[PDB]
């Protein structure tokens, strides 16, 4: 769909990151509050039925 | 999987917006140790002696011969 | 044990107090949630798994604090240990060169360290029962057991502090005096770690030669602790740290 | 940073701590007062004799490490020093050897100090 | 100016000096003036930089450390590649600029901080960025943070040390945002002014615009 | 160096000239118009 | 790859907090 | 690459990517240098120059093994003038890229003696002389002298 809406940072310093497994869109959607900055109008998927 | 690629809408690009992956992608330690080895031997000898005779002369006699034997 | 580690920081640095109120609120709601403040500016959250942290940040962002927060990607917390026995003595004499401590270190066998973690051999025993347990369970030496001074980082920690220097060990006067701060420096070095500043695991320390200032006054008292800490780190490092 | 002056903003040769908290190297700050009795840290004029020294150790590499714990100093580390002493230690060691105890003395010498004589010259948490 | 221009009997050429001594005898080492744009390259010692920053802070006192706010670095390179704003660097930038702008009577001409751009190469800043005719260039030595060295597509020039004939730095080239916007507007008026040309003429103008761009920039385009 | 330079500091008390805060009720002599004109004409 | 995750983790953790 | 008007590193880097993906390109490129050199006399000097540059690029990117210089048995008889211009352009190029120092280190490391044999030929004094003089005329005086030092001390 079209995007719902459309500076510096110190966390993002790549020399500080431990990259083991690349974070994919499935992960960012499964855990939308942990892998996501600025989640607005996000519904929380989970099921283990 | 949309991983930060392609237009958020392929509207105003003049393309279809297809994305494929890049297919062409790829001796003081020695001295210390020696002293302790005799020291451990000294403690074991002294206790062994007291258990097999705590008559202090008995302990000193067994420990002294043991310490001398070890040092030699 | 919560091992997953998540760093948090507001978008507008103006908003730090509201974020701190949020972290208080989430600490109140969650029983095992750990929070810390890393000197390097981080407010850090320790949890158990991805879903746990997800719902923590859910309660954070939506209800307790409606501030906007950036979240670093997770990592694990590590421990530090050795594979091998220390090869030489590095030894600290306190700033006023009055007391010298030589102490070397080695890896513990799993069985005990897991027993200490299980509280099987809790040191609130007397030395007798300690030795009984020890000589029985791990072919431990009995004078060793009598030399077993402490367990370190807190009330029960996998590490083990043991002194063996018999003839001058019979200076039990000033030894028995300073042993308290000796173990305080042991606990500090063990809670603080040399490699990553992480809790060290599964290590045996043996104090082999303690020269003490005669009447180890405030000299010994205050100055001995950092000396003991450097002793711990130096043995550890000197012959074989590991993650 | 830790090892940078303030009138110059470049590496400091002989550090001389101001009683307010800003380090400033005297090899510069001498002339700044000889031409303007005010300091650059505040245009409010101040004393020169108030300048305390600061003695910073060095490691096998020479980097300015704290005295007691031997932690190589960085740009985040909290560094406090004893004005009654003139030696600079890490805030952690200074506190948890003079806050855990009551012995508000020095830690490098037996110099007793006043519990107001610790000035924290650089601490990111502030 | 006379050391740069050399003696009237034996002038120098664009960026040359008659001797290493007279080259190093001053902070201004290179100077170029395109019709009214000015590019100067300064090289300061520690004490010269120190005197400058004093003489500037003396007369524009900055207590609350506001010198960092106004600065402009280039928002087109990565974050590893733009300027880092360390207090000494941003102060040396503004001191150099505040010094150059006092040499000009304000009634003759002036110089503006919002239209100027200053770049510092330090031990905190390894890249030297600049922006000449339409090109946006960034120079990176090899001794500095260049653990991995490479050749690459032709955006990269490998600069040669002429004495010893070996590569010491690389210049990375890009097209400037003003040039990109110029091209965009060129096409915008091709389209706007085309309900009065024939198809062949519309394509003739597209073709001219596009050769004009590609033949001038040529590897910055890529 | 710095000897052979003709004009010493030309800007001593240049301290910000509060027109950027005035409001002039005249369409062609306002700050907005002067900045607009200076930005768009050449 | 495997041989150096320990070097990588310790370096990264120190550059993160311990310096 | 060769038929173009002037060099650009595109074709070299593209072949380089292929040979850096699998070996068969490395094999075929050692063969390539062999036969290209042997039949170079047919190229007009622009294409000859472009081939020379191409091989210089490959060699200093180390996509080809430095062994391949085995082929230049640099007698006077065994080499046409065209082969000589190829060696001239090739070596100018290599020197202008890695510099005389790194070029010298490369040509002076031992394990490549067998392949650099005919290039630094000391067995027969006649081609030794001629080789040295050619190398000088083009301007590799350093390797020149080292070999003349050897030869003057040899008789």
């Amino acid at each position: 769909f079209e995007p719902l809406v459309r500076d510096w940072n110190e966390f993002n310093d790549i020399n500080k990151i431990i990259i083991r497994q690349p974070i994919r869109t499935e992960y960012k959607i499964a855990f939308p509050y942990l892998y996501n900055n600025l989640p607005h109008h996000v519904h929380l998927t989970w099921y283990h039925t | 999987m949309y991983n930060g690629i392609g237009l958020p809408t392929p509207r105003g690009s003049g393309t279809n917006g297809y994305v494929q992956r890049n297919l062409s992608l790829v001796p003081d330690i020695l001295d210390h140790e020696r002293k302790r080895r005799v020291e451990l031997r000294c403690l074991e000898l002294e206790e062994m002696m007291e258990e097999q005779g705590y008559e202090e002369q008995q302990i000193q006699e067994k420990v002294a011969t043991f310490r001398l034997m070890l040092l030699e | 044990t919560s091992v997953i580690k998540i760093a948090v920081e507001p978008v507008n640095p103006s908003e730090l107090p509201k974020m701190l109120d949020g972290l208080r609120k989430v600490n109140k709601s969650y029983p095992s949630l750990t929070t810390k403040v890393e000197e390097s500016g981080e407010h850090v959250i320790l949890g158990t798994g991805e879903l746990y942290l997800d719902c923590v940040m859910h309660d954070l962002r939506k209800m307790y604090s409606e501030i906007d927060i950036k979240v670093a990607d997770p990592v694990v917390t590590f421990c530090e240990t050795v594979v091998e026995t220390s090869s030489l003595k590095c030894f600290a004499e306190t700033p006023n060169k009055k007391n010298k401590i030589t102490m070397i270190a080695e890896p513990l066998e799993k069985g005990l360290a897991e027993d200490i973690e299980n509280e099987v051999v809790q040191i609130t025993w007397n030395r007798k029962k300690l030795g009984e347990f020890f000589q029985t369970k791990y072919d431990w030496d009995l004078l060793a057991a009598r030399s077993i001074w402490a367990f370190g980082p807190d009330a029960t920690g996998p590490n083990i502090l043991v002194d063996d220097t018999l003839p001058s060990e019979v200076d039990k006067a000033l030894l028995g005096s300073v042993k308290d701060s000796i173990v305080q420096g042991f606990q500090w070095g063990t809670r603080e770690g040399p490699l990553c500043d992480e809790l060290i695991r599964n290590v045996k320390f043996k104090i082999l030669d303690a020269v003490v200032a005669q009447e180890p006054l405030h000299r010994g008292g205050g100055q001995i602790i950092p000396t003991a800490r450097r002793v711990v780190y130096s043995a550890f490092l000197m012959a074989t740290p590991r993650l | 940073p830790f090892d940078h002056c303030s009138l110059s903003l470049q590496p400091f040769v002989y550090p001389v701590c101001t009683p307010d908290g800003i380090v400033f190297d005297l090899l510069n700050i001498v002339p700044w007062l000889k031409k303007y009795g005010t300091n650059p840290s505040n245009g409010e004029k101040l004393d020169g004799r108030s300048l305390i020294k600061l003695n910073f150790s060095k490691n096998s590499e020479g980097k300015y490490h704290c005295p007691v714990l031997f932690t190589v100093f960085t740009n985040n580390t909290h560094i406090v020093a004893v004005r009654t002493t003139g030696n600079v230690y890490a805030y952690e060691a200074v506190e948890q050897l003079n806050i855990k105890a009551k012995n508000f003395r020095d830690l490098l010498t037996d110099e007793p100090f006043s519990r107001q004589d610790i000035i924290t010259l650089q601490d990111p948490t502030n | 100016a006379s050391e740069m221009a050399g003696p009237p009997q034996m002038p120098n050429d664009f960026l040359s000096f008659q001797d290493i001594a007279t080259e190093a005898a001053h902070p201004i080492r290179l100077f170029c003036r395109y019709i009214d744009r000015i590019h100067i390259f300064f090289r300061f010692t520690a004490d010269e930089a120190r005197d400058l920053i004093q003489r500037y802070l003396t007369e524009h006192p900055d207590p609350n450390n506001e010198n960092i706010v106004g600065y402009n670095n280039k928002k087109c390179w990565p974050r590893d590649a733009r300027m880092r704003l360390m207090k000494h660097d941003v102060n040396l930038g503004r001191a150099v600029f505040w010094d150059i702008k006092n040499r000009l009577p304000r009634s003759v001409t002036t110089v503006q901080w919002e239209n100027s751009f200053v770049s510092v190469y330090s031990k905190d800043n390894p890249n030297l960025l600049f922006n000449m005719c339409g090109f946006e260039c960034r120079i990176l030595p090899k001794c500095r943070t260049s653990y991995e060295e490479f050749t690459h597509k032709d955006g990269v020039w490998n600069l040669q040390n002429e004495v010893t004939k070996e590569r010491t730095a690389q210049c990375f080239l890009r097209v400037d945002d003003e040039s990109m916007q110029r091209f965009h507007n060129r096409v915008r008026q091709i389209l706007m002014a085309s309900g009065s040309t024939t198809f062949t003429k519309i394509v003739n103008k597209w073709n001219t615009a596009l050769i004009g761009l590609m033949t001038y920039f040529r590897e910055a385009v890529v | 160096w710095d000897d052979d330079v003709v004009f010493k500091n030309c800007a001593k008390g240049v301290d910000d000239q509060k027109k950027d805060k005035r409001f002039v009720n005249d369409t062609l002599r306002s700050e907005f118009h002067k900045k607009f004109m200076e930005k768009y004409i050449k | 790859p495997a041989p150096h995750l320990a070097r990588e983790f310790m370096i990264k953790t120190r550059r993160r907090k311990g310096l | 690459c060769a038929q173009q008007r002037t060099y650009e590193k595109f074709f070299g880097l593209l072949a380089g990517r292929f040979c850096m993906l699998k070996k068969e390109y490395m094999e075929s490129f050692e063969g390539i240098f062999k036969e290209q050199y042997d039949t170079i006399h047919r190229l007009e000097t622009n294409k000859l120059r472009n081939v020379a540059k191409m091989f210089a690029h490959l060699l200093y990117t180390d996509s080809l093994p430095w062994s391949v210089l085995e082929c230049i048995k640099l007698s006077e008889e065994t080499t046409t003038s065209s082969s000589r211009i190829f060696v001239k352009i090739f070596f100018q190029e290599l020197c202008e890229y890695m510099g005389l120092p790194k070029l010298n280190a490369r040509l002076k490391d031992e394990t490549l003696q067998p392949f650099f044999e005919g290039l630094l030929p000391r067995d027969n004094p006649r081609n030794t002389r001629f080789a040295i003089n050619f190398f000088t005329s083009i301007g590799l005086g350093g390797l020149t002298d080292e070999l003349r030092e050897h030869l003057k001390n040899t008789p």
